[PDB]
């Protein structure tokens, strides 16, 4: 059921073969941003969106 | 009418699969382990939709999917339904997909949806008319009334963003594959399943003839294979081999090589040219892997040419430094101060300024795409005074990069004169001996440091310091 949804929302636009070497410049910038928009969020709580 | 005969396309004519020849079988088991589908109360999806560039084989992939099931093949184009008269498009798809509910087991196929798939009310004529009443009766051929439950229909379009939401409404179009450009094995399995009908060596590696043609469609492969049948009649060699193919790659990517007469410091001037776009083009990493450098004249392009490939994956996320562009602007002002180097300011020739205009287009495009830190991006405002200081950014940046290429370019006259001399002498240069000489006459070239190095000088001088104050407050404190 949670993958019939996935698929039904649209959440894949490209449509290739999911098989790509992400370098770590990559991963280390996406961790990076991650862990500032969950200490922005932890500090500045949302009432409604947690 | 509308019938083919002779079809034997399968999942093995066909090549560059990958996980979409799983979602293939999967319309083989529509059609073969239906009985199953249907006991476990599921409704068969009859709309399936392949989007992608042309020439990914659309119609090749239809052929196969109606061979591999094994039923009545019906390919129709979708032009004809479109009429300058009004009724006749909608009889002829009722009768389509009245014979094709006859001939059951059976899937059709419709091909450029874009032509009658289009919104209702973009263009206002009968021809818009005629194409809204043939998209409603196929509209409710498709949904409308009960009775079809063995007629799958297969669309393939370019352009999904025209079609009518109605059509990708559950029940009527919701199975949707996207085919896309082959990467690298798709390349290899293309290449060797259109040249098993020629002829071929057995020290044939097309990997690097793949590795030429980077982003490049199914189509110009075969077209790849075509430049591999004919053109060998000039030399007269016995069989194929990867040179063949690594020129025919060369001659699709960009034209035919001519030669025509010429003067002594044309060449000169423009292998000065391609010399001062080399030598900036190898201090920084952005661009630091040169494979081929030539002062050879083509077909649309007098000048020379210079090919770097740097992995292709942070281009399309986007995730290119603000460091990664101020280089290129200065590699896009290399050819202009050289000449202010060689020919002095008051002879500056015409031949940069193609690349002149795209050093300020993309320094305009980098002050107004945020990652200026004037204020803190902010491409946007709305009194005339910061909207007129906008500009004199990109003209500084400009100044900038022009300043540290003739810094850069003043450090390399050596290795200048060396690689003009070649390029003047052999007209056309490789990887190995260009970077040969860059090793014999570069300088020093200090890379900056990576983002890897910089989390990790972080990492330690923060952890030093948050010890730091754990000292500070435990020793003040015990």
């Amino acid at each position: 059921l949670l993958e019939a949804l996935k698929r039904q929302k649209g959440t894949f636009e490209t449509g290739q073969e999911d098989s790509t070497e992400v370098p770590e410049e990559l991963k280390l910038r996406l961790a990076y941003r991650e862990a500032a928009v969950a200490v922005l969020a932890c500090y500045l709580p949302d009432q409604y969106r947690p | 009418e509308y019938l083919e005969r002779g079809v034997d396309v399968k999942f093995t004519d066909v090549a560059g699969l990958g996980k979409i020849r799983l979602e293939l079988e999967e319309i083989v088991k529509f059609f073969t382990h239906g009985e199953m589908y249907r006991r476990r109360g599921v409704k068969i999806p009859g709309g399936i939709l392949l989007c992608g560039p042309p020439g990914v084989g659309k119609t090749l992939l239809a052929k196969a999917v109606a061979g591999e099931a094994g039923v009545n093949f019906f390919s129709i184009s979708a032009s004809q339904f479109v009429e300058i008269y009004v009724g006749v498009g909608a009889s002829r798809v009722r009768a389509l997909y009245q014979e094709a509910r006859e001939n059951a087991p059976s899937v059709v196929f419709i091909d450029e949806l874009d032509a009658v798939g289009r919104e209702r009310g973009l263009i206002k004529g009968s021809g818009g008319q005629e194409r809204d009443a043939t998209l409603n009766q196929l509209l409710v051929s498709l949904d409308g009334f009960e009775g079809r439950g063995e007629v799958i229909t297969i669309a393939s379009t370019n352009r999904p963003d025209i079609l009518d939401p109605a059509l990708v409404r559950p029940g009527r179009f919701d199975r949707k594959i996207f085919i896309p450009k082959p990467g690298l094995i798709g390349r290899m399995e293309i290449l060797q399943v259109h040249a098993r009908k020629k002829p071929m060596a057995e020290d044939l590696d097309y990997m690097a003839v793949a590795s030429m043609t980077d982003g490049m469609v199914g189509a110009e492969l075969a077209n790849i294979v075509e430049i591999a049948a004919i053109n060998m009649m000039r030399d007269g060699r016995t069989e194929l081999t990867t040179d063949d193919l690594l020129q025919a790659a060369q001659i699709e990517e960009r034209g035919m090589l001519d030669r025509k007469d010429r003067s002594l410091e044309t060449w000169r001037q423009v292998a000065i040219n391609e010399a001062a776009m080399a030598v900036v083009a190898v201090n920084f990493p952005d661009m630091k892997n040169i494979e081929f450098l030539t002062i050879n004249p083509r077909a649309g392009r007098e000048l020379g040419y210079v090919r770097v490939k740097m992995d292709h994956i942070k281009f399309k996320e986007g995730m290119l430094s603000r460091q990664s562009i101020l280089d290129h602007i200065t590699v896009q002002l290399a050819p202009r101060a050289a000449d202010e180097l060689w020919y002095g300011e008051d002879q500056l020739s015409t031949i940069w300024a193609e690349t002149s205009d795209n050093a300020r287009s993309a320094a305009r495009s980098l002050v107004l795409g945020g990652l200026s830190d004037k204020h803190h991006g902010l491409n946007n405002f709305w009194v005339a005074d910061r909207i007129n200081d906008i500009d004199v950014e990109a003209l500084r940046i400009l100044n900038m990069c022009y300043e540290r290429a003739k810094e850069i370019l003043g450090r390399n006259r050596t290795l200048m004169d060396e690689v003009v001399e070649k390029l003047v002498q052999k007209k056309s240069l490789t990887k190995q001996e260009f970077f040969t000489l860059v090793e014999l006459y570069g300088s020093s070239k200090p890379m900056p440091p990576s983002i890897l190095e910089l989390r990790k000088i972080k990492r330690l001088e923060l952890e030093e310091m948050v010890l730091k104050l754990d000292m500070t407050t435990a020793r003040n404190s015990s």
